[PDB]
């Protein structure tokens, strides 16, 4: 059920995604195809463009969810979110609490 | 110039700490655009759109992975990025320690292939098409890890 | 067994919470009968023209809700009235001409609003009152014309916004002006031709602004305010060029774009007290006619500027640039060489089409990291036979179109490339052995490659 794509087939999964779908690159082992989506996945942010809208990995250590390429949006189990940072100790001027794991 | 001989290696590690394994074969035949080497290593399909320079920064992968791309319609893609010459480079750039062109929809690229051989590259670059083509990607759509081994005869 | 709705898919977020996907069903309108305990609903791509005949507040828990590609039209004002946890809605590819007027008003617990990919132009004032958590919002591919400054003036929480691919023209002088928290403001794809001078005064914490792919004609000095800017883009514009002083402002500025504009002149101190910028590209500054001070702008590692009518250099410009590692001052009106010798860890160089007329014996003396070496199309005369001596990394070479006569030997042993076309006074042949690992050679006769083998690359 290769869904979202102008254009598909088995072997590549889905290509050149329809109207306004981000494409990204899934992959499972040595397989790779490709998906069309409207918002990217957990570790991943959408980058939008005129003709390439794709979803770019977040490479911010202790960063599960992001906004931007150095903007975390939600951090991994045991760590405290604070500006977009992931700490493990929380900064002077306010402590944490550990409700939600945030300062 | 010479015949490619394919063996995609199955197999399963077994609860001792051992393995075994099942092979299949294939035939394929080795394009002047890269060596005339034997070559062999885990597989790694990659779509066509993930090999161009015009990304900033890619996904990184383990060196030593044999590269398997399926082509599309020639009319599809009026102006790639680069050309099947050019992915290849980015390939071996990457990583590749071979790439292996699923040529069954556009019989043009073997003649832009042979088309540089007198700047060919480190590795060997293989192409497939027809039957041998079909059981290559049956074992790629299905299975999670295998290995493959290019042999020059 | 419990109500999770026919055909939808359900799962556990913590014990007892509930996570929905009604996604890709194409429901006319939302399930009636809903169970409470949902902390995630997915309802995307589902031909859903109003919401609703039965709306459903009284779902207190519910953390996320996703309401993408489905054809909306406007929010009733009594809507969300029941979500009190609501942190993160998804609105986008629907058909929003606008806003919400009061409907998306006191939803204290929101964190995140993704309004982008819809048709929206206007952004009626105190729409987004009472949200005191939202800290994130998109708003890019969008018909915004101007910044709603009386709308954002009550989002004081916002860390990041995006009002990417719109008609944007003109930023007003303080048009973030209560948004004291704003890290994160992307520009890019507009139409922005003019800006205020104090157009973003308003923002303290602002760290990353992104104007690329617009329309300025010059430099943006509304920058001076941002003390805490970070990264800046500002590439694909027409900018002509960057004043004096342009960066003072902005201590710890790492990360800087500007290629593709038409810059002409650059003021010399303009690059002054940057710690910790780490690259620098200059292509095509013709009016710049001497090299610009860099103090307290020690760790540049990449400095490449070129199409210029940089006469010579100060003679202590090795002091001011330590950690250097590639070097490209191609196209330029250089004559004398200083020492060179203090900038160490060099790796590459590329002084082409310059107007160099000697290579002296100090110019480049201890430079054991540097690999390559261009100096093609210069004008020079005869070169020290120890100059390259004490380059033990030293593998592509090029001196093309020099006007050379005699070759120097000696060090330079077992180097990859070397290009000496255009040299048609060296008429002298060169030996195999003095030479290991040569794989690609240029040679201006063809005489001279019959040496080496060729009836491994030789050109003649």
């Amino acid at each position: 059920i290769c869904k979202g794509c102008l254009s598909c087939s088995k072997d590549n999964g889905c290509s050149r995604c329809q109207q306004k779908l981000f494409f990204f690159l899934r992959r499972e082992g040595m397989r790779q195809y490709g998906e069309c989506l409207h918002s990217c996945p957990s570790g991943y942010y959408g980058h939008r463009a005129p003709d390439m809208n794709r979803c770019a990995r977040c490479r911010i250590e202790n960063c599960d969810s992001c906004f931007s390429k150095d903007f975390c949006t939600k951090c991994k189990v045991g760590f405290y979110l604070h500006r977009g940072r992931c700490f493990d100790e929380c900064p002077d001027g306010f402590a944490p609490l550990d409700e939600t794991m945030e300062c | 110039k010479e015949t490619a001989f394919v063996e995609v290696v199955l197999f399963e590690s077994s609860p001792s700490g051992d393995y075994t394994t099942h092979t299949t074969g294939l035939t394929g035949r080795f394009s002047r655009a890269g060596a005339m080497l034997s070559a062999e290593g885990e597989i790694v399909q990659m779509h066509p759109l993930g090999l161009c320079n015009n990304n900033d920064e890619e996904d990184l992968y383990e060196y030593g992975w044999v590269g398997v791309v399926k082509l599309e319609q020639p009319e599809l893609d009026p102006k790639p990025c680069l050309t099947v010459l050019g992915k290849a480079k980015r390939a071996v750039q990457r990583g590749a320690t071979a790439v292996i062109f699923d040529v069954s929809e556009n019989p043009e690229a073997i003649d832009q292939l042979n088309q540089g051989s007198e700047d060919p590259l480190k590795r060997p670059v293989v192409y497939v098409k027809g039957a041998d083509a079909i059981k290559l990607m049956n074992i790629v759509n299905k299975q999670k890890v295998a290995r493959a081994r290019i042999q020059h005869l | 067994l419990r109500g999770c709705p026919t055909h939808c898919h359900c799962e556990p977020d913590g014990r007892m919470l509930l996570r929905v996907d009604c996604s890709d069903l194409g429901l006319s309108e939302l399930p009636s009968n809903l169970s409470v305990f949902t902390s995630y609903l997915d309802l995307s791509m589902n031909n859903i023209s109003q919401l609703l005949p039965n709306p459903l507040p009284s779902l207190r828990f519910l953390e996320e809700l996703r309401l993408a590609g489905n054809a909306l039209t406007y929010i009733p004002k009594g809507a969300f009235t029941g979500l009190y946890s609501l942190k993160v809605l998804m609105l986008q590819n629907n058909q929003l001409r606008h806003v919400p007027t009061e409907a998306l008003q006191n939803l204290r617990s929101l964190q995140s609003l993704r309004l982008d990919a819809n048709h929206i132009s206007y952004v009626p004032p105190s729409c987004f009152s009472g949200l005191h958590s939202l800290r994130h919002l998109w708003l890019d591919d969008n018909a915004l014309t101007e910044i709603p400054v009386q709308a954002f003036r009550s989002l004081s929480a916002l860390q990041a916004m995006t009002l990417a691919l719109n008609k944007i023209h003109h930023i007003p002088d303080y048009a973030f002006g209560n948004l004291s928290s704003l890290v994160v403001l992307h520009l890019h794809n507009n139409r922005i031709h003019s800006l205020g001078k104090k157009c973003f005064d308003g923002l303290h914490s602002l760290e990353t602004l992104d104007l690329n792919y617009n329309n300025l004609d010059e430099f943006p000095t509304a920058i001076r305010t941002l003390s805490n800017l970070k990264e800046l883009g500002f590439h694909s514009n027409n900018i002509r060029s960057i004043p004096e002083k342009a960066f003072v402002g902005n201590p710890s500025l790492i990360t800087i774009h500007f290629y593709d504009n038409p810059i002409q002149f650059v003021g010399r101190s303009a690059f002054q007290h940057l710690p910790e910028l780490r690259t620098l590209t200059l292509n095509g500054a013709s009016q710049i006619t001497e090299f610009p001070d860099l103090t307290g702008t020690a760790n540049l590692e990449s400095l490449t500027l070129t199409g210029a009518q940089i006469s010579s250099l100060p003679q202590t410009v090795c002091n001011q640039l330590p950690n250097l590692q590639v070097l490209d001052l191609s196209y330029n009106l250089l004559e004398d060489l200083p020492s060179f010798s203090v900038c160490q860890k060099l790796q590459k160089i590329d002084l082409r089409h310059n107007e160099i007329y000697e290579i002296k014996v100090d110019t480049f003396q201890q430079l054991l990291s540097l690999r390559s070496l261009n100096l093609a199309w210069n004008k020079i005369a005869i070169i020290h036979p120890n100059a390259f001596s004490t380059l033990p990394s030293l593998i592509k070479l090029d001196l093309s179109s020099n006007l050379l006569s005699s070759f120097p030997i000696t060090g330079l042993h077992g180097l990859t490339h070397l290009k000496l076309t255009g040299n048609h006074a060296l008429q002298s042949l060169i030996s195999s052995e003095n030479f290991p690992e040569l794989k690609v050679i240029e040679m201006p006769y063809a005489y001279q490659c019959c040496a080496f083998g060729v009836c491994v690359q030789c050109s003649p």
